[PDB]
DNA sequence: TTCCTAATCTGAATTTA
DNA sequence: TAAATTCAGATTAGGAAT
């Protein structure tokens, strides 16, 4: 879906 | 009035005694 | 006013068919009612008697009333043991997450006194409570009275008692001998135990035990993340609920190099698992039905349990903190040294899942440390949380091994369970070693009265005189055993795993079958290595045997006048400075040899020569993983890995794998039903 | 009763790759 | 800074001498 690579 | 009171055998783990 | 006694007495002869041995204080006859201070008391009142100065008032239940021979006016009673009366002491006043000792709550026990009627003070309500009756039903009974008890105490054993699959949870599992072990005795008597869960923070004992367990959920990290993390996977469970992902893949709470929080595995799209990274999951808010996915799928999955979900909890909490190793430790505060404090957060997460049995293991000085300040605690905190509960004292060595490793085990079960026995010695053992004497009634052995002829006490030679001959530098984790078995020991420590009930791999024949894994001895230092091949091939030979060693006055070792400093290679001394002076120059421990027919009192996680016995008999070498694993009951097949060192600490921080399957089936027959009556102790069959 | 002695899932300070 | 090497305390149970 959608997340973050921090 | 007085007190009253509240008060095993040996165990083996070797071959002997 | 005089006490008096009420009544006719009591028929002669049927007060001696109740009371034979009484007629080492005799009685004139027998009387049922007594009155002391205008208040009359009859058989079976529970009774308040007066104590020594400092003491609280004991608590009895009268079982007799009789005149002695000697013209007194005698009473006795069994006694009402108080939470503080027990072995749990100054601990009766710790709280583990809630709860706390009730001060009404008192345990009957079989513990008789005789007194005098002037002794007694005034009567006590005790109501008997059932645990398996409605929880609120038991509500206003406890408040109709004065005092209550839900459990007999036992000295013996410090027994707290009543009056098929399994899921088991192993924390600070190790390399898992003791889950291991658990398992294969609960399969010999009939459960299929298993071991869904292990957690341990050090890396190479969870690849062990996930290689000899491939479906066992093995997590590397500590306990009270594993805690955390149970705490908020229960509310997702409950819920339901720069770049875009494909699974995720696992779920935890802080860690290393992390914030405190819940945090997941992701794969992304189009990337590879080593491109997998972990996240919080408020940077994760973009991904709901992923990590509903997730949830869904891991709890019909169980990769965590709920609390119900675990039947069974296992533990061997750090003991390095607590032994009498560590000249370090606290006396004055335990609960200071963090890995004494992993034992409160064991039972913390005990009092989160509610299992049904719960075993504790630790070594001796958890009960002498402090008092035995931490081991009492453990004990109070499953009587605290209304456990039946029992201690034991357990050598390894009496189940067919070569070692004398006293271990304390805490068994707790719930009051809808049976509380599992201890197994008796199948074995003579070499006793090496001292049980504590506030302790002595803890002892699982047979009584000196009878002891039926056990298996003969075994010997290093009957586990080691199998395997072939290695080098100080064997880097090959998996060879060949130069030969067939010799010994009983050998022929059963290389049975497979179906031969030996291990279903871990289902049918057939699982990994590394017939090879022998881990025979690799701890590498010494050149300098090392030539003060081991220096120590002579005898029995009892240490570093007295080098040159330029004495023994002087009163066993004390000297230097050699007429011999110079014999040196090494290296320029460092031949006989090092340590060597003469530990113990006050009296040891023979360092750079000591070990013979066939002398055994190891415990296996430890440090190898080296230095300050123990641990030089292969014949071998310029010290004893191998492979060896160290055998005298702590490993099977051959049970594989381990990671840094030698590593090893060593997985095998010498372990459970005995016989006393833990002896544990296993007494705990297996306690489950499904199988047991005999009060014995804390139980004969195990041919096994 | 004397001392010892044996025994304790090892840890920390220092020195050296 | 990490890795390797060197040294090391506090109690307690039992065991032989006498
Ligand atoms: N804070 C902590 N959290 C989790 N595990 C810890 C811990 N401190 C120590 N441990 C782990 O506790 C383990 C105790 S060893 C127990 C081995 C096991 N009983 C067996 O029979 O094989 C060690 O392996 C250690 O890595």
């Amino acid at each position: 879906q959608t997340a973050r690579k921090s | 009035k007085q007190t009253a009171r509240k008060s095993a055998p040996r165990k083996q783990l070797a071959t002997k005694a | 006013h005089e006490p008096e006694f009420i009544g006719s007495p009591v028929a002669a002869d049927e007060a001696r068919s109740n009371w034979p041995k009484r007629y080492e204080l005799k009685a004139r006859c027998h009387y049922r009612s007594a009155k002391v201070d205008n208040v009359v008391y009859c058989l079976g009142d529970d009774v308040y008697v007066k104590a020594g100065e400092n003491e609280a008032d004991y608590i009895g239940r009268i079982t007799e009333f009789f005149e002695g021979t000697d013209q007194c006016h005698y009473f006795t009673c069994r006694w009402f043991f108080r939470a503080e009366d027990t072995v749990i002491n100054s601990l009766v006043s710790i709280s583990v997450d809630g709860h706390k000792h009730d001060p009404r709550r008192v345990f009957l026990s079989e513990e008789k006194n005789d007194n005098v009627l002037d002794c007694i003070i005034s009567k006590v309500k005790i109501v008997h409570v059932d645990p398996n009756m409605d929880p609120k039903a038991k509500a206003q009974l406890i408040e109709s009275c004065d005092l209550y008890y839900d459990m007999s105490y036992s000295v013996a054993y410090s027994t707290f008692a009543n009056i098929r699959t399994a899921t088991l949870l192993d924390l600070y599992s190790g390399c898992g001998g003791m889950s291991t072990g658990l398992c294969l005795g609960a399969a010999l008597s009939g459960l299929k135990l298993e071991t869904r869960w292990a957690v341990d923070f050090n890396s190479f004992a969870c690849q062990s035990l996930k290689y000899n367990h491939p479906q066992t959920e093995v997590r590397n990290e500590k306990a009270d993340e594993f805690l955390a993390l149970l705490k908020e996977w229960a509310v997702l469970c409950k819920k339901y609920v720069e770049f875009v992902v494909e699974k995720l893949v696992g779920i935890c709470y802080g860690g290393s190099d992390r914030e405190n929080g819940i945090y997941f595995k992701v794969q992304w799209e189009g990337y590879g698992p080593e491109e997998d990274t972990w996240e919080p999951i408020d940077n994760l808010s973009d991904c709901p039905q992923k990590i509903r996915e997730f949830v869904q799928e891991g709890h019909k999955r169980k990769i965590l349990p709920l609390p119900g979900d675990v039947d069974v909890i296992c533990g061997g909490p750090p003991c390095q903190g607590i032994s009498g190793f560590n000249r370090y430790r606290n006396r004055d505060e335990p609960l200071k040294d963090e890995k004494n404090k992993q034992m409160v957060t064991f039972m913390d997460i005990v009092a989160y899942l509610k299992p049904k049995y719960v075993l504790m293991e630790n070594v001796v000085d958890i009960l002498k440390f402090a008092d035995g300040y931490l081991g009492k605690y453990a004990l109070s905190c499953l009587v605290a949380m209304k456990y039946q509960a029992r201690l034991g004292m357990m050598v390894a060595g009496c189940y067919g091994l070569p070692q004398f490793r006293m271990r304390v085990f805490l068994w707790g079960a719930l009051s809808s369970m049976v509380l599992p026995k201890y197994p008796l010695p199948t074995y003579d053992v070499v006793v090496r070693g001292g049980a504590p004497n506030a302790f002595s009634q803890c002892m699982v052995a047979y009584d000196e009265t009878q002891k039926p002829s056990l298996k003969k006490a075994l010997l290093l030679g009957d586990a080691i005189s199998d395997l072939p001959k290695v080098q100080n530098h064997q880097p090959n984790d998996v060879m060949e055993y130069g030969g067939s078995p010799k010994t009983e020991f050998q022929r059963y420590i290389r049975l497979s795993r179906k031969d030996m009930l291990d279903w871990s791999f289902g049918e057939g024949a699982g990994p590394d079958e017939g090879k022998l894994l881990d025979h690799q001895p701890l590498r010494l230092n050149n300098d090392d290595y030539e003060r081991v091949q220096q120590i002579p091939v005898k029995k009892g030979a240490n570093f007295r045997d080098l040159k330029g060693v004495r023994v002087g006055a009163n066993n004390i070792v000297e230097w050699d006048p007429e011999i110079e400093r014999v040196k090494l290679s290296s320029g460092k001394p031949l006989v090092p400075d340590y060597a003469m002076s530990f113990i006050k120059g009296k040891s023979l421990k360092p750079f000591g040899r070990l013979w066939w027919d002398e055994t190891v009192p415990t296996v430890v996680t440090r190898a080296e020569p230095h300050n123990q016995v641990i030089i292969h008999p014949t071998q310029a070498r010290v004893l191998t993983i492979r060896e160290n694993a055998r005298l702590q009951g490993f099977p051959d097949y049970y594989r381990l890995f990671g840094p030698i060192k590593e090893k060593y600490i997985q095998v010498g921080n372990a459970v005995a794998v016989p006393v833990a399957r002896a544990l296993g089936y007494c705990l297996g027959q306690a489950y499904l039903g199988e047991s005999e009556g009060s014995d804390p102790l139980y004969q195990l069959p041919p096994s």
